[PDB]
RNA sequence: GGUCCGGUAGUUCAGUUGGUUAGAAUGCCUGCCUGUCACGCAGGAGGUCGCGGGUUCGAGUCCCGUCCGGACCGCCA
RNA sequence: GGGAGUACGGUCGCAAGACUGAAACUCAAAGGAAUUGACGGGGGCCCGCACAAGCGGUGGAGCAUGUGGUUUAAUUCGAAGCAACGCGAAGAACCUUACCAGGUCUUGACAUCCUCUGACAAUCCUAGAGAUAGGACGUCCCCUUCGGGGGCAGAGUGACAGGUGGUGCAUGGUUGUCGUCAGCUCGUGUCGUGAGAUGUUGGGUUAAGUCCCGCAACGAGCGCAACCCUUGAUCUUAGUUGCCAGCAUUCAGUUGGGCACUCUAAGGUGACUGCCGGUGACAAACCGGAGGAAGGUGGGGAUGACGUCAAAUCAUCAUGCCCCUUAUGACCUGGGCUACACACGUGCUACAAUGGACAGAACAAAGGGCAGCGAAACCGCGAGGUUAAGCCAAUCCCACAAAUCUGUUCUCAGUUCGGAUCGCAGUCUGCAACUCGACUGCGUGAAGCUGGAAUCGCUAGUAAUCGCGGAUCAGCAUGCCGCG
RNA sequence: AAUAAAUGAUGCAGACAGUACUAGAU
């Protein structure tokens, strides 16, 4: 239940109080990311092949 | 646990970005168009042989750089196929949208077009040691100092998978500058699903 | 492997005095070096008082009553859990002598650690005292843990 | 059948004799160590005194009757 | 080969037993040598908070959280010594929600297919818990040289969709352990008829199979240091939204004015055994010595060598196979995910005099701000509410850090300790904190006075300990990330 | 006047599975 679980976070809630967030790639609640809105994997990958401009290998 | 692959970690050092522009109040929004946009022309070109695709944001205005190795094959006649590109991510978008086309010189070398010749001869039923030894080959013959191929999954048996190393020359990926063209690719067999892993040393910058 | 090298602070403008700094440095709790200063500045003013003396010689005298001259250390050769008496450097039993007088002062119990630990200086300037009594108690085991002064 | 001894934690034995009070081990459980086990160590619970009466302020305990398991005689011709 | 040097028979012997010596049955191995690895309570040698010495905890108590037992309308599912148990899940009133009671639907919630009829939406009454209908107001679609095309809704058909359904003993991809340990390998040549060895063995040496010597071997790869980032000092480039000394003004660094200087963000330099003595083979290598911020990878982060655990994830995603399909799929209200005679991991608070309460005072470092952050003023003991400046930010704000110090006060008690459980009254949010947050005031206040075997972390700005900000977020942190 | 380097003996640790496991072609 994963493309009908998209479809309810798709949905147009009741009220605004009832929506939830979803990184719009993938069906992963539980930690999906505001600045980014992409998923905890799909973001690193994507970090990793190059794009998000902004975000690198940290060091400290 | 095991290695990491180079592409996000020799950023800042040699490699630029793949997406170059500075946004804000919409960087999760360009981001998705983006990943949309790169999905797209996967799925359309994957046939033309794609390497890569970058794009620079230029206030309301998208530069799209394309590398395919083979312009005859994403450009042809010049414009049905520039038609064909612009127009549906012009309307799958909502603005304007430049498209450049660039030509990868030794395509034997890039390791994502690698890794899709290996998976689609794969998926040729072609037996697993000549197409790798062949790329190999291949790719020395076009200059490389390192080539490194791993196709791990169901081989031919069902009980076990397994892997399997083949590579020639020197693939530091501890060292940082080394410029290592990293990609993946997948093969779905009737066995089951391979995936092909191939990172290939081009040369060091001092 | 080796040794290891270290250094204190000494200046103390109360009682000026390397050990007095060290002992500064011990019963101090949560990082709160000035309530231990303040304690000991204290307690040495209260044993100023009540004694018309400085309280310099006094935490010498008693230093050098609770300083214990024999270690008794123990060793496993066999199932017999042997002992073997050890002499203590300087440094060794300066810092005994400071883990019990601290210890036994807090241990007391009184109305303020102040007086404690006057209480407890006054207690081992004159050696009857409870640091005094694990001295003895160490003396006691170190003679007779004396069958091996030397392996 | 006739005399004598006991019926107490789940088990084996104390406690009864001194009337106002139930103990030791084993056993079980919890915990600790051990990769898993045993071994090892620290705690917890658990008997209502075989059964029914009587002296009593009060009976596991004193005196009775009963059911059990035992120790011996059940002979003389 | 076991049967079996056994049974019968015979000879010997006082006896013990000795000599001779089968068969049935049963298995396709039993056995010898040597090669690699593994292990050892064999030896030599080395180091990792491992041990030794200590600083403070857990294990006793209350609470929070998670896991097994037991109980449920469900307590969704995974993970199970190191390598599961403040882990997935960086925040369960509905929504998240999977699981369950009930009301429901079946080209379906979601995407391609086909025939059409044309825009859907948007306001309003009834059932509603709503799904959904009964419906009314109402549909304004566009593009062309008249066919048609570009979406949305609907009306029928089946290809299909759905699978948080199973298999991580079929997989891709991603991670944990040995392990940041130092080893794992390849081309040529040699030896051994063989598995294999030689290179990698021997000596010195290092954090390192790092390096040097010898060398029947010569070279090379994965590793290791290296160049990557941060910090420790300096030259220059630049002084506004930073700094205020020299200058003059200010209640305020607020103004004119300077870029002296912290400072910030850029190019360089620098520490690289660089130099000297000693040791060592004269080498590799080690101790000391001047400089210097930096002396022997300066500290830290990223970087995890071949492979092992049929290790974890079919739940992030795809995935072959198997299974359901008017239902193992889908919509909605409510419930459960938060129950506890229980036991155990992790964390917070307590048992008090280094203390409790009250008066005064100083210093912070990092990070965030657009339906967002919100000065200042007023109201209220209070959590907080009203008007609202300013800020898309070195400007303005969040945001007056607390520990700490100087004073007043109490006095060794289950207490002027602790605030849990608790009754009432309120604050933040949101349709609604009732199963279900936090916070505040009122009145009380126990468990608890240091906690059993045993066990845990910590060698320097470390231990211990006090505050600060962000993620997830309408509103929720003793956990997480970092800072001081 | 000189000045010697010793000394060594350690007690305890029993068991772990029945059935399981990787392939290769001129």
């Amino acid at each position: 239940a994963k493309k009908s679980m998209i479809a309810k976070q798709q949905r147009t809630p009741k009220f605004k109080v009832q929506e939830y967030t979803r990184c719009e790639r993938c069906g992963r609640p539980h930690s999906v990311i505001r600045k980014f809105k992409l998923c905890r994997i799909c973001f690193r990958e994507l970090a990793y092949k190059g794009q998000i401009p902004g975000v690198k290998k940290a060091s400290w | 646990g095991q290695k990491v692959n180079p592409v996000g970690l020799r950023i800042g050092v040699i490699r630029d970005w793949e997406s170059k522009w500075y946004a804000g109040k919409d960087y999760a929004d360009f981001l998705h168009e983006d990943l949309k946009i790169r999905e797209y022309i996967s799925k359309r070109l994957s046939d033309a042989s794609v390497s890569k695709v970058e794009i620079e944001r230029a206030a309301n205005r998208v530069n799209i750089t394309i590398h395919t190795a083979k312009p005859g094959m994403v450009i042809g006649k010049g414009g049905s196929e520039v038609e064909a590109l612009r127009k549906a991510l012009n309307s799958l978008t909502g603005k304007r949208v430049h498209i450049n086309i660039l030509e990868i010189k030794r395509a034997d070398l890039d390791a994502q077009l690698v890794a899709d010749n290996i998976a689609r001869q794969l998926e040729n039923r072609v037996s697993f040691r000549r197409a790798q030894k062949q790329q190999i080959q291949r790719t020395m013959r076009a200059g490389a100092q390192g080539v490194k191929t791993m196709v791990s999954g169901r081989l031919g048996g069902a009980d076990i998978a397994r892997s399997e190393y083949y590579s020639e020359g020197t693939v530091p990926l501890h060292t940082l500058r080394a410029d290592i063209d990293y990609a993946t690719s997948e093969a779905d067999t009737t066995y089951g699903k391979l995936g092909v892993k191939v990172w290939i040393y081009r040369g060091e910058v001092l | 492997k080796g040794p290891v090298a270290k250094r204190d602070v000494l200046p103390d403008p109360i009682y000026n005095s390397k050990l007095v700094s060290r002992l500064i440095n011990k019963m101090m709790i949560d990082g709160k070096k000035g309530k231990s200063q303040t304690i000991l500045y204290k307690s040495f003013d209260i044993i100023k008082e009540r004694t018309g003396n400085d309280a310099m010689e006094v935490f010498e005298q008693a230093l050098k009553n609770i300083m214990p001259v024999l270690e008794v250390k123990a060793r496993r050769v066999g199932g017999a859990n042997y002992q073997v008496p050890v002499e203590v450097r300087p440094e060794r039993r300066t810092t005994l002598g400071l883990r019990w007088l601290v210890n036994y002062a807090r241990l007391r119990g009184e109305k303020t650690m102040e007086e404690r630990l006057a209480n407890e200086i006054l207690d081992a300037a004159n050696n009857t005292g409870a640091a005094v009594k694990k001295r003895e108690d160490t003396h006691k085991m170190a003679e007779a843990n004396k069958a091996f002064a030397h392996y």
